[PDB]
């Protein structure tokens, strides 16, 4: 009765208002890239280090 | 003097084991970096999606 009236009115006479996906973007965190592979670069290459180390600390094992 | 000598003898061989082992461990951490970037991308993706 009143149920029917409400049902009728609600469904028919107004529905969803406008709302854009674009506007949504502002309110969410957007995807961004995982920049950089982050290559490590070789350290201590060559016997330059070795000659340095042999000479530098001469402290013997006790 | 013999006592001193005995310490050094055992050291000479065994230290070579650690020497290798230490660098081997360091190698594993290089590979861990590739993992870290995989982990990172997943975390980021999940976060952006959560906001959506």
């Amino acid at each position: 009765n009143v149920i029917q009236d409400l049902y009728l009115r609600e469904l028919k006479d107004t529905k969803l208002a406008p709302s854009t996906l674009q506007d949504a973007e502002g309110n969410v965190k957007p995807w961004n890239p995982p920049q950089k592979p982050n290559l490590p670069e070789l350290e201590l290459q060559g016997p330059e280090a070795l000659k340095a180390y042999t000479e530098q600390n001469v402290e013997t094992a006790h | 003097r013999i006592d001193s000598v005995s310490q050094l003898q055992n050291v000479a061989e065994t230290t070579k084991v650690l020497f290798d082992v230490s660098k081997e461990t360091v190698e594993l951490e290089s590979e861990a970096f590739e993992l870290k970037q995989k982990v990172e991308l997943a975390h980021e993706a999940k976060a952006v999606l959560d906001s959506w």
